[PDB]
């Protein structure tokens, strides 16, 4: 029993029985967001085809 | 329906399970990675324990206890005896024995004392095998083992003057209940020994592959040493069991715990010359006696899974 | 006195906050005015309660507590339920949006919108503090915002207030209550990103604690409530001792030093009794042996199969430390306990006086004695071999990738959490078996 | 992720959901009128995801190029609870020809649905997305809705398009040309939608006939198991809980890989009631609406959703003992894959109900089904003219029913993984 330490509101004690940066977190938030923004211009692209086949039919 | 998956390929005792318990016609093999079983059939190795019991709905039983490789493997058993007050390193039906390394007990490996006071002084190397009475031979050999006091004077069989060993086949289910089989086999040698004739694993002349059963042993003992297989040496086989399985109980039972285990054990004895019943060894992962398989795998079926889980003795349970 | 600052994160991480802040003001006499007539200094002071609650001048006592939340709707429970009055708009955050289950929403798309404000929030607290400990963070492993947001949130935070400690209390996914079929990958993306930042987790099994609920309270089918009720619990049996008076875990650097004395493994296993049900009365004994039982554990695991490190016993109640000795003699002669040689066998025990609070009208008894042992012990590191093999399931196939990916996560992420998590899976394996 | 804007196109679009609004519309209270005059908070807690606001209107917006269905839905039941500025119609019909909804007539009329799907949805606080109804056999829902979904992509492409889309069978048919419309069709929403839930004709008719044993099935109770099934699948969305309370949710929920987001729809009871014999129902082939046979493939995901007082603790039993005992229908390697909500709020005239969401590789029938049909007639190039004379090249053909065979081919490597 080592390090009684007792007040008002209880007790302690040991008992022993044996001993032996914001620059990469931006930048890696803003690479991603750089992905979404491919992705979507991707997108508008391939609508944007398909617009054009539209007008040609 | 209950549903089970089979991880061990090798196994003849769960394959034959695995058959009767297809042919109830209220068991579904399931893939074997299919997390949805009733049963495991457990692989030998690495079993992930730590997956069992997280399926809502599912009451998940295994054919292995966790912890339970303490009592089968060489080292292991002999750490667990000596280190264990109940077994203890005076432990009267287990051989004298010492784990060396190629910690290490091999100062403490009392071959001096023997040596010393003209006694029987041969020992028996092995592990997971050289017999001598040579200490440097062995620990030569060595270079995990057990060193153990080989048993110079065993009980042999007439005729043939010849050396045999007994299995003991003991399944421990869900509730740790124990039940050893009522029927055991004595693997004989065939060579007369002489202080191959040494280590039982002219091959089945006195008996069909070199196996006795109970019939014919309790028949030998009672014509040649006037008593029974029953007083003689079941008494203590069936005290070892208990005390073995008693003793690693609070390390392996799934009492209070959200999977439950079973587990069929091979128990391996000796019996010296005076009748006196040594423990050699305990199998985690026994195969049965090819005229015993159809009786012990039933009542596996039985008493460790048709107890948990209900369709629509030839077991001794040690109390 | 040096404050805490607790931050809640998502839905499962509000919802607990309001369970844990309700049943600080009924152990502290804190009524829901923010009102503690036993408190004599008005306006201020440096008592042990103070490290959870500041004080205005009016003589209200303020949690130092930040909600926030991708959608508005639990918050808004919060802001009109019994405690409103004790928080402020400043202390409450909502997006208009979710993460809807996606890791990858939470932490790239919608965090970055919302970073900032939540840092700004937090910088309010922290200016009101003499010498702020750290932090507190409550949220769900499986929700996309308790996993994506946190993990950015725990990134910042290192980045602007590098020497303080942070703790947290993580809710692990359990299928009878998960919404998410790819809970696992969010739990693993969001433990992969927060390791390094945390220097002690509490998790917590809804499975655990769902059967508990079953089990000890007689309840059919848990809520929330009842779960969080009975969280909140052992929350405070783990914070008691930054909020009393005491000489035991009396800071956040304790936690550390006394549960993790290596930093990855820093997960302790929680266990409590004793839980009875509000329709025989439990000696000390009783009660420190039922900490060595699966079934009270906050994560099932079987400890006997592992090694501990460390082990806390957090008694409340008419506990004195003779009962507790004798008791520790017993159950050690009858259990498997097998520390690692590295460590001393043994336990640190902490005794507060005052039982056990029990919300009027909950589902728990008030007991006379009770009993949380926090222990850091190898076998919790089953839990991460059942969700690691989980999302080795769905990733194998690239189930639900594409959703992770369309936010602009790099699939690269995945195999980086995932490799991440088998060396973790190796370090407690060397730690933990011969 | 609280307003949902929802479009019905073309006659079987519209007579639909006039259907669902007035089904979704006595759940919550709402009249006729649009007043409410319900009994319980839980029917306005979420009344502003369908409705905007003491009269509660549709976030509805009707279509079509010809007059008649939308004049019969001004007049139906709850004709007069739609806005008026949101029947957007032209005259000269669509002739059952997907060409004429796509990129002839349906082009002009656009631009003015559009216009309208604009001022909804900026007057949405949080939009999460559009619902659409339709069939894909015609030429209004099929060649304009996809018209439609594809505009409505480019404008909010952030956002979730889901549909519900009624496929063509030989045996309830009112043209030979319904294959080569559903075959255009289905390659637009691969592409364009997040979530499709596929209701099969021939199965709507063989529910109302073999199992109620109406011996003469009409459209009229077609679309009643319809607006049933669609009022079901909407719960969620709709009333208070946890579980694919959201499009996006649902989504991320129900469809591993993103083409393959079509689902077969099914709900118990159908009986010519406990809750055993719902769940039992609900997982029966002839409870569901796509005629696939789900014992032909594996459910990817599914989610179940019980209505009504029922004990919770046996809806999770019976719901864990279903796929405890199929357990090989279910792919092994999507782990915790189904997933079970309950609302309180049981349908009309029912104590209790089921409705089924599954993601199944059996699907791939129907797809089967009209990639044969589709072929039959294209090998011959029958009725293509009048498809030509609308300015389509046969080459546009052949790539639909190229990326049909692909999408196939597409479940069923999932089928055998
Ligand atoms: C539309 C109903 C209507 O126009 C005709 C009427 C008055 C009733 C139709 C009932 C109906 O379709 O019942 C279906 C089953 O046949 N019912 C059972 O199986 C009942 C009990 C079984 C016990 C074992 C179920 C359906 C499709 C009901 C739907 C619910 O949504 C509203 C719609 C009303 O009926
Ligand atoms: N114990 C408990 N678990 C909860 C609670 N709410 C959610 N969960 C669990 O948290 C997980 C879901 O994450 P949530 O916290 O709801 O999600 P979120 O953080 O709000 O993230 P998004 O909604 O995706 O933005 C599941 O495993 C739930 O069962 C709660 O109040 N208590
Ligand atoms: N201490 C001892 N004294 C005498 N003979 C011994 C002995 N230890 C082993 N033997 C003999 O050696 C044989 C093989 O020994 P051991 O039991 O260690 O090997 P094993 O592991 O192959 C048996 P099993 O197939 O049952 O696992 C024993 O059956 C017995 O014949
Ligand atoms: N279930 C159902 N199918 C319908 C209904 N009306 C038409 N159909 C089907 O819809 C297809 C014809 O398209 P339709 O909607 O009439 O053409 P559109 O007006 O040009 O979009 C065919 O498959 C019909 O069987 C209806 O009210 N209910
Ligand atoms: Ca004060
Ligand atoms: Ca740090
Ligand atoms: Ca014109
Ligand atoms: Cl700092
Ligand atoms: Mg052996
Ligand atoms: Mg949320
Ligand atoms: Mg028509």
């Amino acid at each position: 029993v080592i390090e009684l330490n007792k007040c008002t509101s209880g007790q302690s004690f040991e008992v022993i029985l044996k001993p032996p940066s914001l620059e990469e977190i931006q930048k890696k938030l803003e690479a991603a967001e750089e992905r979404r923004k491919y992705q979507e211009a991707e997108l508008l692209k391939h609508l944007a085809e398909k617009r054009e086949h539209e007008r040609e039919v | 329906m209950y549903t089970f998956v089979v991880r061990d390929e090798n196994s003849s005792v769960y394959a034959e399970v695995s058959r009767l318990l297809l042919a109830t016609g209220q068991w579904k093999r399931l893939r074997k990675d299919n997390p949805r079983f009733n049963l495991m059939l457990g692989e030998r190795n690495r079993l992930p324990f730590g997956r069992l019991g997280h399926e809502p709905g599912l009451v998940q039983l295994v054919n292995y206890y966790r912890g339970a490789d303490k009592l089968c493997r060489k080292a292991s058993l002999v750490k667990l005896i000596k280190t264990s007050p109940e077994l203890s390193e005076s432990c009267t039906w287990f051989p004298e024995s010492y784990v060396i390394y190629p910690t290490d007990e091999r100062e403490v490996f009392a071959y001096n004392r023997r040596r010393e006071g003209r006694e029987g002084n041969v020992w028996i190397a092995k592990s997971s095998i050289l017999i001598s009475s040579e200490a440097s031979e062995l620990l030569d050999f060595i270079d995990v083992h057990v060193i153990q006091k080989y048993l110079e004077k065993p009980l042999l069989l007439e005729p043939g003057h010849r050396k045999f060993d007994i299995r003991s086949w003991v399944l421990v289910d869900h509730l740790y209940n124990i039940y050893l089989y009522r029927e055991g086999v004595l693997r004989t040698s065939s060579e007369p020994y002489n202080s191959t004739c040494h280590l039982t694993n002219n091959y089945g002349r006195y008996e069909e592959g070199n196996e006795m059963f109970f019939e014919e042993f309790n028949q030998y003992l009672m014509d040649a040493l006037n008593t029974t297989l029953e007083n003689s040496i079941l008494l203590q086989i069936k005290h070892i069991i208990r005390s073995c399985l008693m003793c690693i109980e609070p390390a392996i039972s799934t009492k209070h715990l959200h999977y439950q285990s079973f587990q069929l054990f091979g128990f391996d004895f000796m019996v010296d010359e005076e009748l006196k019943v040594w423990l050699i060894e305990v199998n985690g992962a026994p195969a049965c006696a090819q005229k015993l398989y159809a009786e012990l795998c039933q009542g596996i079926v039985d008493v460790a899974i048709s107890s948990v889980f209900p369709l629509a003795s030839i077991f001794i349970k040690l109390h | 006195m040096r404050e805490c600052i607790s931050i809640h994160v998502g839905q499962a991480g509000v919802q607990i906050g309001n369970a844990c802040w309700e049943l600080y003001c009924l152990e502290h006499g804190i009524q829901p005015d923010g009102q503690m007539p036993s408190d004599k200094t008005i306006g201020g002071g440096d008592d042990s309660f103070n490290t959870f609650f500041s004080e205005t001048g009016a003589g209200k006592h303020v949690p130092r507590a930040v909600f926030v939340d991708l959608e508005p709707t639990v918050i808004d429970e919060v802001r009109t339920g019994t405690y409103r009055q004790l928080f402020h708009p400043e202390q409450l955050i909502t997006g208009k949006e979710d993460a809807a289950n996606n890791y990858a929403r939470g932490h790239y798309t919608i965090g970055k919108e919302i970073i900032d404000l939540v840092l700004d929030r937090i910088r309010k607290l922290a200016d009101q503090c003499t010498g702020l400990q750290g932090f507190l963070v409550f949220h769900s492993f499986g929700g996309g915002t308790g996993s994506g947001f946190t993990s950015l949130l725990m990134e910042r935070l290192s980045v602007d207030y590098g020497k303080k400690s942070k703790l947290e209390f993580s809710i692990y996914p359990a299928p009878q209550v998960s919404t998410a079929v790819v809970e696992p990958y969010n739990s693993i993306l969001t433990t992969h990103t927060t390791l390094e930042h945390s220097d002690c987790a509490f998790m917590v099994d809804n499975e655990a604690i769902y059967d508990i609920c079953r089990r000890n309270l007689d309840i059919e089918r848990p809520t929330y409530t009842n779960l969080n009720r009975l969280i909140s619990q052992i929350v405070s049996s783990i914070t008691a001792s930054l909020r009393f008076d005491g000489a035991l875990n009396v800071d956040l650097t304790e936690f550390q030093t006394n549960l993790v004395p290596y930093p990855r493994i820093h997960f302790p296993l929680a266990t409590y009794a004793p839980v009875i049900s509000a329709e025989e009365q439990l000696s000390v004994a009783e009660i420190t042996n039922a900490c060595f039982e699966p079934a009270n554990q906050m994560v099932k695991c079987d400890p006997r199969h592992g090694k501990y490190m460390a082990c806390c016993l957090l008694y409340r109640g008419d506990v004195v430390p003779k009962d507790v000795n004798a008791a520790i003699a017993t159950i050690k002669t009858k259990r498997s306990i097998q520390f690692v040689d590295w460590c001393p066998t043994g336990f640190k025990v902490g005794i507060n006086y005052q039982p056990p609070t029990v919300v009027p009208g909950g589902d728990l008894a008030k007991v006379q004695r009770a009993v949380c042992m926090l222990s850091n012990t190898t076998a919790i590191a089953e839990a991460w071999a059942r969700l690691d093999h989980k999302f080795d399931l769905m990733y194998a196939k690239r189930a639900f990738v594409h959703w992770y990916v369309g936010e602009g996560m790099e699939e690269g992420e995945f195999s980086e959490a995932r490799e991440d998590m088998a060396a973790l899976e190796k370090d407690y394996e060397e730690v933990g078996v011969d | 992720m609280r307003e949902i804007v929802h479009i019905q196109a073309g006659q079987c679009g519209n007579q639909i959901g006039a259907k669902f609004w007035e089904v979704i519309s006595d759940e919550h209270g709402i009249d006729p009128t649009g007043s409410y005059h319900g009994d319980s908070d839980l029917q306005l807690e979420r009344i502003n995801v369908y409705y905007n606001e003491n009269k509660y209107v549709p976030r509805a917006i009707l279509v079509d190029l010809e007059p008649g269905t939308m004049d019969s839905v001004r007049s139906g039941p709850f004709g007069q609870i739609f806005r008026p500025d949101n029947f957007v119609f032209g005259q000269s019909g669509a002739g059952n020809n997907w060409a004429k909804g796509h990129y002839t007539e349906g082009a002009e009329l656009v631009d003015s649905v559009l216009d309208v799907v604009r001022k909804e949805s900026e007057s949405c606080d949080c939009l999460q997305g559009f619902q659409l109804t339709h069939s894909l056999g015609g030429g209004t829902g099929s060649g304009m809705g996809t018209l439609l979904i594809s505009k409505i992509r480019e404008e909010y492409p952030d956002r979730i398009m889901n549909t519900f889309s009624v496929m063509p069978s030989p045996k309830v048919s009112d043209t030979v040309v319904e294959p080569y419309n559903a075959t255009l069709s289905v390659h637009q929403l691969v592409e364009n939608t997040d979530e499709t839930y596929c209701i099969d004709n021939e199965a709507l008719y063989d529910i109302c006939f073999r199992t109620l044993k109406l011996t003469t099935p009409t459209y009229g109770d077609l679309n009643h198991l319809v607006s049933a099934t669609m009022s079901g699948v909407t719960t969620c969305l709709r009333f208070p809980g946890q579980l694919n309370a959201d499009l996006r949710k649902l989504a991320v929920n129900m469809v591993p890989f993103p083409r393959l987001h079509f689902f077969m729809p099914g709900f118990a009871p159908l009986t010519s009631l406990t809750v055993p014999e719902l769940t039992q129902q609900m997982f029966d082939s002839k409870n569901m609406m796509a005629a696939c046979d789900p014992r032909h493939g594996r459910y990817l995901t599914v989610a179940a959703i019980f209505r009504g007082r029922m004990s919770m603790k046996e809806v999770d039993e019976q719901m864990l003992n279903v796929q405890n005992k199929n357990s090989s229908y279910f792919v092994e390697w999507i782990p915790n894959n189904v997933k079970t909500a309950v609302c309180d709020i049981p349908p009309r005239g029912l104590k209790m109900s089921a409705t089924f969401i599954g993601n199944s590789t059996a699907i791939q029938e129907l797809f089967k089904r009209i990639s044969e049909q589709f072929t039959a007639m294209f090998r011959r190039k029958a009725f293509l003219h009048w498809y030509t004379g609308e300015g389509m090249d046969e080459m546009e053909f052949t790539e639909a029913e190229s990326n049909m065979n692909d999408l196939v081919s597409e479940y069923q490597q999932y089928q055998d993984a």
